[PDB]
RNA sequence: UGAAACUCAAAGGAAUUGACGGGGGCCCGCACAAGCGGUGGAGCAUGUGGUUUAAUUCGAAGCAACGCGAAGAACCUUACCAGGCCUUGACAUGCUAGGGAACCCGGGUGAAAGCCUGGGGUGCCCCGCGAGGGGAGCCCUAGCACAGGUGCUGCAUGGCCGUCGUCAGCUCGUGCCGUGAGGUGUUGGGUUAAGUCCCGCAACGAGCGCAACCCCCGCCGUUAGUUGCCAGCGGUUCGGCCGGGCACUCUAACGGGACUGCCCGCGAAAGCGGGAGGAAGGAGGGGACGACGUCUGGUCAGCAUGGCCCUUACGGCCUGGGCGACACACGUGCUACAAUGCCCACUACAAAGCGAUGCCACCCGGCAACGGGGAGCUAAUCGCAAAAAGGUGGGCCCAGUUCGGAUUGGGGUCUGCAACCCGACCCCAUGAAGCCGGAAUCGCUAGUAAUCGCGGAUCAGCCAUGCCGCGGUGAAUACG
RNA sequence: AGCGCCGGCCAACUCCGUGCCAGCAGCCGCGGUAAUACGGAGGGCGCGAGCGUUACCCGGAUUCACUGGGCGUAAAGGGC
RNA sequence: AAAUGUAACA
RNA sequence: CGCGGGGUGGAGCAGCCUGGUAGCUCGUCGGGCUCAUAACCCGAAGGUCGUCGGUUCAAAUCCGGCCCCCGCAACCA
């Protein structure tokens, strides 16, 4: 038990925060607060569009939220309904000017997140978890990826003992700086019990 | 407060119905009253005594146990009519009444201790490790801290007359006098073979291990065995010797024969000239060999009780410590606790108190 | 005892003092920091998210 | 010459990969050696084993547990104990039925919780000049689903971390060798901090590691000039205070700079030795960063989670106690045993940080802790703030002392609802062990050790001598 | 209409109970609180007035080798 | 010149 | 019954005769080395001197009586 988060490890190099805005002493907990339960509604919500990236701005009672996500018409909805919906919702927990955009994501196959949840969802589905980790990685490679890496877990199968179980191709220098390396985590709930997956994409270096 | 110390006595009071068996004992009872019942039953008088005597032992169970369900009734109602009419009167004469039914009770759990010949003495304690060896003897070190804790928070004497200390890591062997008052009671039921399966801290890999020691457990005797020589049993022929001596040896009785007439034990002594150092002489031997009989005597009970005695190996236990999933399990009436290092710590109460059946 | 716990901690007591900051992520009372709100751990696992802003690795 | 009974599920041959050797060869690391300062002895602080206890909750177990989870246990925390209480319940989603919703205010009992109870006005869309009729805003009462459990299993798990180890390694693709496990490559010669690079080679490539990309520090530039600075000219209340200026210092963003680039020499090359230039030289110093894997390592008690277990209780509230016990035992530290020292008085020189029921200038009362006044500062402005060792003077004169500051008596301050258990601080008095520590053992190779003080997180206060940082002064030694 | 079996050999899989106990076993091996291996059940496989077990013979056994084996280190060159 | 480490390796 | 020798920490022995002072070895207990045990290293604790009485100023020691232990002798008929 070592290596580094390899988000954190980039912040503010080749990776940008998710919630940017300035807050006093007196006040960035309860943003922060709030930022978090904005997550968890639309981190709950928005699953079943492929939720990715949830950036979040805020300037002075006003707050715009933009959701990264595969699947734009399943937070539109028809002609907006789902859209106005979580505009209601949510300037309701917010208490304020609470502005909910979306945007594409080009290349759900390049979406390190969302790869991770495409295998937890596969191996709860209870799919052979070995062959479904060498698809991923196919899948990220066809996509044009310069590395990828997947790592699943826990009681694999249903086996007692549990085993780690993983598969790479290409490059992934995780070392690297300036190497450009979405990373995304999935967790998956069996029967016997909770497997861990993890996702690393390297898309390119800067 | 005071209705909960009414639950209690209703606690203690119905598994002491089951051991006792009120309904296999309401039943005998009916055909000895009727038996004793008709004209002719003081006929052989033995067949008799055996059965009036029996009667109030089971009138001492089934009547009884018909003054407790009774009697505590009406003392919960009683306790209610002191609440509802600010009578403290009422409450202090329904109080006086649930001090004399904590006696009829305390009473009659004295035939789980009072039945057992000797079961005041102040019993010894005699742990031996066994399978395993070094894990076991760490194991056996364990339980005599449990029985020294134990028979701490009882009132009785930490008394350690023998060890031997393991030579990796623990202890062989212990005995201990558990000096106190009533002990032999609450340590016969400790006798038998604790297996420990365990998880084990010698093996290299970390693997679990099962191992054993055992607990024997016996009371106190007189352990004299100085039998005093009585004349009313002796025999003495005196004769002559067989060789050297002259006109003495012929024309003297010298020579002693002892024997003990109820033993057959013979002696003879011809070594001196007197018949009174020889008749001195043979009173030692004949005083030595009834000392060495006497002796063969306890030797055998003792190895009566050895090859009676378990043997500390698999398949021959009473205990789980599977500390890997946190049981002591008592495989004999058999209770689960499930709080170990509290067990360790002296909780045998438990046990004990269900064991006592 | 905890979510008793986390709930009693929220309610404004009968006396200042009885008042302790508790994590409002994980619900622990223990090595909570004031500003945000957040014990040790939450702090250093929302902060590799990326999702407190500003907050970094700190390298000298 | 030569059995059997009985017994075992093997005994075996060769070869492979590891691991190990009181086998060898070649290397490396404060590993030893060379040194300097400690620990082990003392008193105290702290954690742990024990023991005790109603409870002294729980985990951590050689290195890699033991000032560790705990970056703040009087209540709270708190998970333990004792006692008093609550039963869809401190909390979620429900569905149903009664009240009135909603919110605030008191009374009784009680240690408090809790139990009992007396107050008072509900918007809506509505028939409303009318009693009256709701819906669902939210609460209350009775239910039934359910909640809740720091109860067990880290040997069912995720996640995160420790460790070997910043060690130089671990593999894959294709080809080739072998019946095969597997080998080759990755070995060899040279070289490097390095599986670093060079040369050779049935191997030729590739990946994860190494390195680099990132941060701080060292030189310089550009852009900026206040709240920072003051070289020069004016005033100068006698203080960068004022004019004024941004030079300098600084502050903080962006660049330049070092690449064995250049000369000598050895080299097949890679490199190595030496020299210059330069603030910096051969990774410039420090940091972040931790390969495949190992320890069935650690954590179900941060969180999540499979299963097993509890359901007027293994859930919940409260008051009090315990976590702070003390015949003992170990680990980590603090202060010392003194003259290269201690005390007093006066006087200099930092950095990094923190601060609106906060940091507190200055004034006054008190020997003091502190208290009462009171300006400034959303803080490069104002404040914490004095840095300490040092420097200058004076006292001590080798003693258990003007060393040491434990223990105890007495008197106070502050925080807090409350300092008995169980707080910190001040003052008077008391003034212990300790005269440099057995066996044994730890750290450190340069701005390092040693020594000196300053800040912060946690935090009402604090048991911090801990931890994470900051600067001041500043060594010894390395044959091997 | 019954009997055997359903870990591999070897055709037929789940739930509960149990928890190195009770037990299974032809060999290898199963059972220590998620057992396709124990016991019951549901389901399944194989035979069917039969189905299994024990005993014995040949086979598989080129494991006495005539067909059809071996003896450097596995058992095996006699000391010459 | 210097002994030993049983009993349940997925 | 005789002669003469002994009894001293947990074990085995020394100390007496020429009285004041109880020692050695092993063990036991606390600490170290080791991953751990043994071995080794450092420190510590430990004896009504069989009993009764008493010689003397004073007894483990000297002198009586008893109590267990060991050795020898117990012959001539
Ligand atoms: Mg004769
Ligand atoms: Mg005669
Ligand atoms: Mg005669
Ligand atoms: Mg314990
Ligand atoms: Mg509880
Ligand atoms: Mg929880
Ligand atoms: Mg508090
Ligand atoms: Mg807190
Ligand atoms: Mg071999
Ligand atoms: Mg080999
Ligand atoms: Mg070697
Ligand atoms: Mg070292
Ligand atoms: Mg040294
Ligand atoms: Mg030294
Ligand atoms: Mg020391
Ligand atoms: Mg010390
Ligand atoms: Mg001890
Ligand atoms: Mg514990
Ligand atoms: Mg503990
Ligand atoms: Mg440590
Ligand atoms: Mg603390
Ligand atoms: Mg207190
Ligand atoms: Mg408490
Ligand atoms: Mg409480
Ligand atoms: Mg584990
Ligand atoms: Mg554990
Ligand atoms: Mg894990
Ligand atoms: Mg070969
Ligand atoms: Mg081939
Ligand atoms: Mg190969
Ligand atoms: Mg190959
Ligand atoms: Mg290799
Ligand atoms: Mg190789
Ligand atoms: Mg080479
Ligand atoms: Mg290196
Ligand atoms: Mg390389
Ligand atoms: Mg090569
Ligand atoms: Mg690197
Ligand atoms: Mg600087
Ligand atoms: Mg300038
Ligand atoms: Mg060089
Ligand atoms: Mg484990
Ligand atoms: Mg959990
Ligand atoms: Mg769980
Ligand atoms: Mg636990
Ligand atoms: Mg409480
Ligand atoms: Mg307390
Ligand atoms: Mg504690
Ligand atoms: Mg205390
Ligand atoms: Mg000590
Ligand atoms: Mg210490
Ligand atoms: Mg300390
Ligand atoms: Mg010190
Ligand atoms: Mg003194
Ligand atoms: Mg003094
Ligand atoms: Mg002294
Ligand atoms: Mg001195
Ligand atoms: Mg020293
Ligand atoms: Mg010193
Ligand atoms: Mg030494
Ligand atoms: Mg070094
Ligand atoms: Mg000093
Ligand atoms: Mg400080
Ligand atoms: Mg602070
Ligand atoms: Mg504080
Ligand atoms: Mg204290
Ligand atoms: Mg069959
Ligand atoms: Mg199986
Ligand atoms: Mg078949
Ligand atoms: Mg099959
Ligand atoms: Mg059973
Ligand atoms: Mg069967
Ligand atoms: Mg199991
Ligand atoms: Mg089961
Ligand atoms: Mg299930
Ligand atoms: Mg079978
Ligand atoms: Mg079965
Ligand atoms: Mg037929
Ligand atoms: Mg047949
Ligand atoms: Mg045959
Ligand atoms: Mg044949
Ligand atoms: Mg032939
Ligand atoms: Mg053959
Ligand atoms: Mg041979
Ligand atoms: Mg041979
Ligand atoms: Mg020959
Ligand atoms: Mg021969
Ligand atoms: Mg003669
Ligand atoms: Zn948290």
């Amino acid at each position: 038990g070592n290596k580094i988060h390899p988000i954190g490890f980039r912040l503010g190099i080749t990776r940008d925060w998710e919630s940017r805005w300035y807050a006093g002493k007196k006040q960035y907990r309860h943003l922060l607060l709030e930022d978090q339960r904005i997550r968890g509604l639309l981190e709950k919500e928005l699953y079943s569009a492929g939720l990715a990236r949830v950036d979040i701005e805020r300037a002075a009672d006003n707050v715009a939220v933009t959701v990264h996500v595969a699947k734009p018409g399943v937070v539109i909805g028809r002609g907006g309904e789902r859209i106005r919906v979580l505009r209601e919702e949510l300037a309701k927990l917010t208490g304020k000017n609470v502005a909910l955009n979306v945007q594409e994501v080009q290349n759900p196959n390049l979406s390190a997140p969302l790869v991770a949840q495409r295998v937890a969802e596969q191996i709860e589905r209870r799919f052979a978890v070995r062959r479904a980790i060498k698809q991923a990685v196919q899948r990220v490679m066809e996509s044009g990826a310069k590395g990828a890496k997947v790592i699943v877990s826990g009681r694999i199968g249903g086996a007692e003992q549990a085993r780690t179980e993983w598969a790479a191709q290409g490059r992934v220098p995780l070392h690297t700086l300036r190497a450009n390396i979405d990373y995304g985590f999935a967790l998956a709930r069996t029967t016997y019990g909770v497997l861990g997956v993890k996702a690393y994409i390297f898309l390119g270096e800067v | 407060p005071v209705n909960n110390r009414i639950q209690d006595l209703t606690e203690r009071s119905d598994v002491l119905r089951g051991y006792l068996d009120y309904d296999a004992k309401k039943e005998r009872l009916e055909e000895v009253n009727a038996e004793l019942e008709q004209p002719d039953v003081w006929n052989e008088p033995e067949r008799a005594q055996a059965l009036g005597k029996e009667r109030s032992s089971l009138e001492a169970v089934v009547d009884t146990l018909d003054q407790m369900k009774q009697g505590l009734e009406d003392v919960s109602g009683l306790l209610e009519l002191a609440v509802e009419a600010d009578d403290e009167e009422t409450f202090n004469e329904a109080v006086a009444e649930l001090d004399a039914l904590e006696e009829k009770l305390a009473q009659l759990e004295f035939r789980r201790m009072f039945s057992g010949e000797y079961d005041s003495a102040d019993c010894y304690l005699d742990i031996q490790a066994g399978s395993g060896g070094t894990e076991a003897q760490d194991w056996a070190s364990m339980l005599e801290r449990m029985y020294l804790r134990w028979a701490e928070s009882r009132g009785f004497k930490t008394e350690i007359i023998e060890e031997s200390e393991g030579e990796v890591a623990g202890i062989k062997s212990v005995t201990i006098k558990i000096s106190g008052d009533y002990a032999y009671g609450w340590l016969r039921t400790e006798t038998g073979v604790h297996r420990l399966v365990r998880k084990s801290p010698f093996d290299s890999g970390g693997r679990r291990h099962t191992s054993f020691s055992s607990a024997f457990v016996y009371p106190e005797v007189d352990d004299d065995i100085d039998i005093e020589i009585n004349p009313a049993d002796l025999r003495i022929d005196v004769y002559r010797t067989s060789g050297a001596g002259g006109q003495h040896v012929n024309r003297t009785e010298s020579a002693v024969r002892i024997t003990h007439i109820p033993t057959g034990i013979v002696t003879q002594c011809q070594n001196d000239r007197s018949q009174h150092k020889n008749k001195d002489q043979a009173m030692k031997q004949m005083k030595a060999k009834l000392y060495e009989l006497e002796m063969q005597k306890k030797n055998a009970e003792k190895q009566a009780m050895e090859d009676n005695k378990s043997d500390i190996g698999w398949g021959s236990q009473i205990r789980s410590y599977v500390l890997d999933d946190s049981r002591i399990k008592d495989l004999r009436t058999g209770v689960e606790t499930r709080n170990t290092q509290a067990v360790l710590d002296g909780s045998l109460d438990q046990f004990i108190e269900a064991s006592l059946k | 005892a905890r979510k008793a716990l986390i709930e009693k901690a929220k309610r404004t007591p009968k006396f200042k003092v009885r008042a302790y900051t508790r994590c409002v992520r994980c619900g622990r009372a223990r090595s909570v920091y004031r500003f945000f709100g957040l014990c040790r751990i939450c702090l250093r696992e929302l902060a590799h998210k990326g999702q407190l802003p500003g907050v970094r690795k700190a390298s000298w």
